[PDB]
């Protein structure tokens, strides 16, 4: 079903400002299909936003009925839009996360995104095409969400002795920390950054948290940001934990598991986008500091459906 | 009425820019479709823009994608065509004609089929792309010798049109003028020829008489039997 | 796109007897509504266009009933129950399922009982040598139909791209042609060889029979 034959909008607007209830799909879901659709829409200056988007909402939605209802993998899976409606994606090249691309086409199902529940990090996830780029609401309020979208997948391997680990090669380790400070001391007038591990709370946040095979593994970050590397370029090993309890990334309340068999459990991940947060309050300084927290899940999703944005469909526009 | 009325056209030198305007009388304007629709000289109809009813869905050909633009005002009740920037080769007759309609929403995102029933058409205005202007000199005819024919040789003019008459207008029996062709050079030209009892050779004679305007020329020519 | 053919490509007629023209897409024109997205458009010479027949069969008002449109999906024929000499046209052919298409044409002239051309053929004369160029020129005159080849032969050799043809309109009193090809050489290479001539193959002629001149 190869080929369209008319692929560009030209005219007044079509489409306005809405939401409506998207559909997963994947190879409950329905078959993906094998002919996507696009059409760019010429001399469209666009404006979009990535954290008062009505999507991320009914991703939530769906991850939870996807974990209520349950071997175990991320699945690339869409989102389709019923008919009437289209879903806009802003193509620019280094989107600063909110306000204007100026190129700008219309799909009808996103793309495959796997939905990664995990914090601190963000694995398993599609890198930008130019350079690290920063996401936040508000550059003022320290009490807001970081994402640094990076530019090079780092392959991760948590591996189980059949007291756990992970292991990563820490040169490009230490390339890709110094390229983030690079960025950070750009988008701070150029001031000196420095790093610390995340503070109070639960080990949720203080310990770099994920999912794996079932299992979940909470994970010291202390030697990842030891700024005397900026040792360090060899290849370096995190001791982590299999903790089998956790905190419910599920709604409210708790859940339990099993301990586990004496066989190898191991997930290699590509590490794509990192989470941060900012401390402040004494300023003053020539100082940035920065741990690692974000906490809510909800950004991961945000860091993937930046791009996308629905609206209704109807002819007679107006400019 | 009902009419539609076209201004604009003319020449222009390539890299150049035009506007095109068919002024609508007699119709509900704001309820029809508008197309543009040029012609070629010698080739055949050819398809350029439309727009819908209410200025949206806007289709261009790919000859014609990127450079010209397809503005409206259902008030004014006219049409708005932008040409630019301008080829050779775009040197056509173009013609507004209205065109009903019926939305649908199976290509893609909504698409309407803008044009399918063009009823009432323009006048039509051409459009000529070239490069300078120059004279039209008819050089020389011969006629080497049952009952033969001989007649004039207008090369190297511009721009269209240009005027031929035997004899001042006395001779009209069976006499051709060619519709002109356009040279690799970029000037037009053209011939014109009589047949002639071959009888009435070396007795009266025949004088063909041409007339480039644009560059305000009349030339007489003598046709001389075997020169 | 969508590719959209004709034919025949030209059909005289007769003033009376009927006549039929057909019109291939590449693709169906159906849309699932039952009525089929093409237009049958007529250009009467010097005026502008006018239409025939819209969505598969139906016809515009203020054209006559003779004019019968046919045929569904990708083969369409437009049939005419009686003719006269009003319709000395152009029939084009449109698609308007996706985009808009027209056709390439379908020329259509007076039936005559076929007649043959009388070539001529002229020197470029010594003022146009003396200029800078030289044009030689080939005459067909009063045939029909209007199918004729003129190839241009120098010393037997064929010639290729450098001569430029021009046919007249059917001549009012007589529904015939005229055509005139010139050839265009280099103010020098004309007299560097002897023997030019043209190469004429009319429908009318059994023989190409054809003229010639020396230096
Ligand atoms: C421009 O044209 C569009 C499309 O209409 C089509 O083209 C016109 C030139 C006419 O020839 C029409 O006969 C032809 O169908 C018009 O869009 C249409 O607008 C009307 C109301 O403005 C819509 O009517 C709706 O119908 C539904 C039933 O399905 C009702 O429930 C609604 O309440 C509403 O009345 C109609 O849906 C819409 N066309 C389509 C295909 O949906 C447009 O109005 C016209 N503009 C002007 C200024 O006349
Ligand atoms: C086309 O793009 C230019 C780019 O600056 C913009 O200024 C202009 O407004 C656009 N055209 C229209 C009709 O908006
Ligand atoms: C917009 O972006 C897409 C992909 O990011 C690219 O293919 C396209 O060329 C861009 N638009 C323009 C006008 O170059
Ligand atoms: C959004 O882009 C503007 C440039 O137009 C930039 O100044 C701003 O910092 C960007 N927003 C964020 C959150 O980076
Ligand atoms: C992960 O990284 C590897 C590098 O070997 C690359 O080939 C692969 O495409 C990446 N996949 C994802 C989902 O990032
Ligand atoms: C990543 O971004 C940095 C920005 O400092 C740039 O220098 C580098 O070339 C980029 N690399 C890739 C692979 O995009
Ligand atoms: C962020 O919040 C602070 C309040 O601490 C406010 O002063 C600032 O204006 C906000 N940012 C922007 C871009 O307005
Ligand atoms: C992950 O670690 C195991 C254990 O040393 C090793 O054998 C394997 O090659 C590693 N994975 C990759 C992709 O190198
Ligand atoms: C680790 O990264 C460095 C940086 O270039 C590279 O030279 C080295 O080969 C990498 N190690 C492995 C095992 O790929
Ligand atoms: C991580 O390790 C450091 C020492 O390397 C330790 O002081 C700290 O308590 C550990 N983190 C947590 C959450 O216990
Ligand atoms: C950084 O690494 C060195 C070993 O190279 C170690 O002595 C030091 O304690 C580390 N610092 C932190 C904060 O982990
Ligand atoms: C990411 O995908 C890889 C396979 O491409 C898988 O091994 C890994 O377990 C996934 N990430 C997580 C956190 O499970």
């Amino acid at each position: 079903c190869d080929n369209l034959w008319v692929t560009v909008y030209y005219g007044v607007p079509v489409w306005k400002d809405a939401d409506t209830t998207l559909f997963c799909a994947s190879d409950a879901c329905v078959p993906t299909d094998p002919c996507p659709q696009e059409i760019h829409l010429e001399n469209v200056t666009e404006n979009f936003n990535m954290w008062k988007n009505n999507m991320v909402e009914q991703m939530q939605e769906d991850v939870i009925s996807l974990w209520d209802q349950s071997s175990f993998d991320p699945i690339p899976i869409h989102y389709c839009t019923p008919a009437g409606y289209v879903i806009l994606k802003c193509n620019d090249k280094n989107f600063n996360g909110t306000g204007p691309c100026k190129n700008v086409s219309s799909v009808q199902c996103t793309h495959g995104i796997k939905p990664v529940v995990s914090t601190q990090l963000l694995l398993n996830g599609s890198l930008a095409e130019e350079e690290i780029i920063i996401r936040s609401e508000n550059l003022t309020n320290n009490a807001k969400t970081i994402i640094v979208h990076l530019n090079k997948s780092v392959e991760i391997n948590c591996t189980r002795p059949s007291k756990a680990y992970c292991e990563i090669n820490g040169t490009k380790w230490n390339k890709v920390l110094k390229q983030v400070t690079e960025k950070l001391k750009e988008h701070f007038n150029n001031k000196t950054i420095i790093f610390q591990p995340p503070s109070g709370g639960d080990l949720e946040i203080t310990m770099h948290s994920f999912n794996c095979r079932g299992e979940f593994f909470y994970c010291n970050t202390t030697q990842l940001f030891n700024n005397t590397c900026i040792g360090c370029n060899g290849t370096i090993t995190l001791p982590c934990k299999i903790k089998q309890i956790i905190n419910m990334w599920q709604g409210t309340g708790q859940a339990m598991y099993a301990p586990p068999i004496d066989g190898k459990i191991n997930c290699v991940s590509n590490i794509t986008g990192i989470l941060l947060t900012r401390d402040g309050g004494a300023n003053n300084t020539s100082n940035e500091t920065f741990r690692p927290g974000g906490g809510n899940i909800k950004d991961n999703w945000r860091s993937e459906l930046y791009k996308y944005k629905v609206v209704q469909i109807e002819p007679l526009g107006i400019a | 009425e009902v009419q539609l009325v076209e201004s604009g056209g003319g020449l222009v030198k390539p890299g150049g820019s035009l506007r095109l305007s068919c002024a609508a009388s007699g119709f509900t304007f704001s309820s029809y479709s508008m197309n543009w629709v040029r012609q070629a000289p010698g080739r055949g109809l050819e398809w350029v823009s439309s727009i819908s009813n209410t200025s949206t869905y806007i289709y261009y050909a790919d000859s014609v994608e990127g450079r010209f633009t397809l503005s409206r005002d259902n008030a004014k009740n006219s049409l708005y065509l932008q040409m630019n920037s301008l080829r050779a080769e775009d040197t056509a007759v173009y013609y507004c004609a209205r065109a009903n309609q019926h939305f649908d929403w199976l290509l893609s995102l909504l698409g309407g089929y803008h044009y399918y029933g063009m009823d009432v058409w323009g006048q039509g205005t051409t459009v000529t792309v070239s490069s300078a202007s120059t004279k039209g000199p008819s050089v020389f005819p011969l006629a080497p010798s049952g009952t033969a024919a001989l007649g004039c040789l207008v090369k190297d003019y511009f721009p269209e049109p240009v005027t031929v008459s035997w004899n001042s207008g006395a001779l009209t029996s069976g006499v051709h003028t060619f519709p002109a062709v356009l040279q690799s050079s970029g000037l037009y030209s053209l011939s014109s020829v009589v047949t002639v009892p071959s009888s009435s050779l070396g007795t009266q004679t025949y004088i063909c008489n041409v007339n480039h305007k644009p560059s305000n020329t009349k030339v007489d020519k003598r046709v001389e039997p075997k020169s | 796109d969508i590719v959209m053919t004709q034919s025949p490509l030209s059909l005289p007629v007769t003033p009376g007897e009927p006549a039929s023209i057909s019109c291939r897409s590449s693709q169906s024109l159906l849309h699932s509504n039952g009525y089929n997205y093409l237009d049958w458009y007529l250009q009467k010479p010097g005026q502008s266009p006018q239409l025939l027949i819209y969505l598969g069969s139906n016809r515009a008002s203020g054209v006559p009933d003779r004019f019968i449109g046919s045929g569904s999906g990708t083969d369409f024929t437009l049939k005419i129950s009686r003719v006269e000499a009003e319709d000395v046209g152009v029939f084009y052919c449109m698609q308007a399922l996706q985009a808009v298409g027209f056709g390439p044409g379908t020329k259509v002239e007076i039936k005559r009982t076929v007649a043959a051309p009388s070539v001529f053929i002229f020197p470029p004369s010594d003022e146009q040598l003396k200029s800078g160029t030289a044009s030689v020129v080939c005459l067909l005159n009063n045939f029909y139909p209007r199918e004729a080849k003129v190839q241009w032969k120098v010393d037997n050799a064929l010639q290729s791209g450098n001569s430029q043809e021009s046919v007249t309109e059917q001549d009012s009193k007589d529904s015939t042609y005229s055509l005139s090809s010139t050839l265009t050489l280099s103010k020098a290479d004309y007299e560097k060889h002897k023997v030019y001539a043209c190469e004429v193959t009319h429908q009318g002629l059994s023989s190409p029979v054809t003229k010639s001149f020396n230096r």
